[PDB]
């Protein structure tokens, strides 16, 4: 065990000062020291290495690790019973293998082993002495620092060590150094002056070709899905200094670039990924606007996809549309924002008509999403918009027609009919002003629904007063049933005789 | 931000239903817990004077939406959770998404779970600090929205 581990620095600093075949060779071959490098380079000697940051990735190593290390255990013993047969005579135990803690498996191109903490204290003081990961920086070829780019915390102190690094030809390094750089400070903002003039030229200039374009502008794409949101801060402050006022770089420069409709696409697909994920509402809106007014339509895949994905946004994200749509402050952003979700969603209701099978009662036939299908439901349930309301009142009308029946729906493996309006939907349909939503739930509601319901609050005042009406007329119906579901008469009576000041159900329940 | 207005503070101290009603929007969001706990939980006291404040308590409920989620958190079992942290706490005795997002799309009872192992493990790290202080990065506590 003790050569086995004392053998790899004298490999990894070989390897360092030889990276064209030595380097590639421990790189690809040896699991083992191909982590060793990457450790100095990100400066952390941390195991499993931080350049991995797949959680399963990192238990599967871990368990691998571990069950390797009791199959060498069990070998070791049994190896050593043989010894001990063969010489002593003695049984082997674990607190009898002398062998155990100074014997290990000679694989270094198998699975990868656990560094002891001295051997990593000893790589980390190697790196420190020898700058180590400087060294891979000068060298161009083999470049191992922009394969594992293809991380911002090792990047940082990476750079910083490399000075020399600053440029390196690719334009996924010069990018990358940008975002790591967003007397000595001073020339650091004279050449990061000069690395966005370049990349201004590479994009907006004359020798802009669409492969370094795109390469620019992906790199910060997908680095906004990062779950951190560090990593997308600097991706955005980047690609603004590159090009909702301070969204205005997306907005208006964004648009003005030359390849920008080569770019497009791409730019939106990273959007709708990024739309997921996204904490900031004001980032948030600064995508629906440009998805709204530069989402290629062209493609029936690519429309399916948007309205799927802000169908999402609009129900795994509640949280942050009710941030959005705070009843308090009723914004100009705010209002646009709805009128672009509203027109996306005409745009898709009209493709549609012209996942689950839905029939209109005018023949139209076609299959969306019942999220989608709830994610109109909720646009609508917001209320009309200050500035257009025309797109509000055709997807009112298409979707709950007035005095027609609302439009039928299927599954679409087994063509069953689904509930297309679920409890909740259609609690805020009641919470929700709109008279027709309002009737529309109101419509087959049982009486243990109109229960839980009335137990809800912030409903409008018409609203339980409906409610009201409608539980009369569950009492008149059948009584029975309905005093069998209540649980404390009391309890409910006392909402009601809130609700009255905020009958017929309030004597039953008083009886 | 907004801090607890000294007000509505002493409002809550002195249980003053009637202050309660003067209280802003704002200041009942902030203060709804403890509200919502009130007029649901059991009454300790039974008085018929408790039981007209419990009436005003819940004129008051009315218009706000988390009501219902904390409805929602209260309905989750405690007992099962507390001997699970128990056991969690003697385990350190001895996620792709970010834990933000994790609390979003996650359902109440895994938001309980995710806080309560994040505020045991910063009070292990507070109780082996031996009295230097720190700082502890949550982007779940660091989330404005």
């Amino acid at each position: 065990s003790t050569l086995y581990w004392k053998a790899w620095p004298l490999l990894l600093v070989v390897a360092a000062f030889n990276p064209e075949n030595i380097g590639l060779a421990a790189w690809e071959e040896y699991p083992t020291l191909k982590m060793l490098m990457e450790m100095v380079m990100t400066n952390n000697y941390s195991y499993p290495p931080c350049t991995l940051t797949d959680e399963e990735t990192r238990t599967e190593m871990l368990n691998r690790e571990l069950q390797t290390a009791q199959r060498e255990k069990q070998e070791i013993l049994a190896f050593e019973g043989h010894l001990a047969a063969a010489s002593t005579k003695q049984t082997i135990t674990e607190s009898s293998s002398l062998l155990l803690s100074q014997l290990t498996s000679l694989d270094p191109q198998g699975p990868p082993r656990r560094p002891p903490p001295h051997i990593l204290d000893q790589v980390k003081s190697l790196n420190q002495s020898l700058r180590l990961g400087h060294l891979l920086c000068r060298s161009r070829n083999p470049d191992f620092l922009l394969h594992i780019i293809q991380s911002m915390p090792w990047l940082a102190d990476l750079v910083q060590s490399s000075e020399g690094s600053l440029d390196v030809l690719p334009v996924q390094c010069l990018c990358e150094f940008l975002l790591h750089d967003a007397a000595k400070k001073r020339q650091r903002q004279q050449k990061q002056r000069q690395l966005l003039g370049r990349l201004q030229d590479l994009l907006l200039g004359p020798k802009a070709d669409e492969q370094t374009t795109c390469e620019v502008l992906d790199y910060f794409l997908r680095r906004l899905g990062s779950s951190q949101v560090a990593s997308r801060v600097l991706a955005m402050k980047g690609l603004s200094l590159v090009l909702l006022q301070g969204y205005q770089w997306l907005l208006r420069d964004l648009p003005r670039l030359p390849l920008f409709d080569s770019v497009r696409s791409t730019t939106a697909l990273a959007l709708q990924q990024a739309i997921h994920m996204e904490t900031d509402p004001q980032t948030i809106s600064a995508y629906l606007i440009y998805l709204s007014q530069h989402t290629p339509v062209e493609e029936q895949a690519q429309h399916s996809d948007l309205a799927l994905d802000v169908a999402r946004l609009v129900v795994e994200r509640s949280t942050i549309m009710s941030h959005l749509f705070s009843k308090l402050s009723p914004s100009a952003a705010s209002d646009a924002v709805l009128s672009a979700l509203l027109s996306i969603f005409s745009r898709y209701v009209r493709r549609m008509r012209q996942q689950v099978f839905l029939r209109w009662s005018s023949g139209e036939t076609a299959t969306m999403h019942i999220l989608v299908v709830h994610a109109m439901v909720i646009l609508l349930t917001l209320g009309p918009p200050r500035a257009d309301d025309s797109e509000f009142q055709a997807l009112l009308d298409i979707w709950f027609p007035e005095e027609k029946p609302l439009p039928t729906a299927f599954l679409v493996d087994t063509s069953e009919e689904a509930l297309l309006l679920p409890d909740w939907l259609k609690l805020r349909m009641i919470r929700s002003e709109v008279l027709r939503l309002v009737d529309a739930a109101l419509q087959d509601l049982e009486p243990q629904q109109l229960l839980l319901f009335v137990q809800s609050f912030g409903i409008p005042v018409s609203s339980m007063s409906k409610l009201l009406q409608f539980l009369d007329q569950a009492v008149a119906h059948d009584p029975q049933t309905l005093e069998q579901n209540i649980m404390d008469k009391n309890y409910m009576a006392h909402l009601v005789e809130v609700q009255h000041e905020r009958q017929t159900f309030h004597s039953l329940l008083t009886a | 931000l907004q801090f607890v207005s000294p007000f509505a503070f002493e409002a809550m101290q002195k249980v003053d239903v009637v202050c309660l009603a003067s209280l802003s929007d704002p200041e009942l969001r902030l203060l709804l817990p403890c509200l919502v706990r009130m007029a649901l939980c059991a009454p300790a006291d039974q008085s018929q004077s408790w039981a007209q404040d419990k009436k005003l308590i819940l004129r008051l409920l009315s218009g706000v939406e988390a009501v219902n989620s904390i409805v929602a958190l209260l309905s989750v079992d405690f007992h099962a959770l507390e001997q699970d942290a128990s056991k969690e706490q003697q385990l350190r005795h001895k996620l792709q998404h970010g834990l933000t997002l994790e609390f979003e799309h996650s359902d109440s009872p895994r938001r309980l779970r995710l806080v309560l192992s994040e505020l045991l493990a910063i009070m292990n790290k507070v109780s082996e600090s031996n009295g230097e202080f720190f700082f502890k990065s949550s982007e779940l506590f660091e989330s404005p929205v």
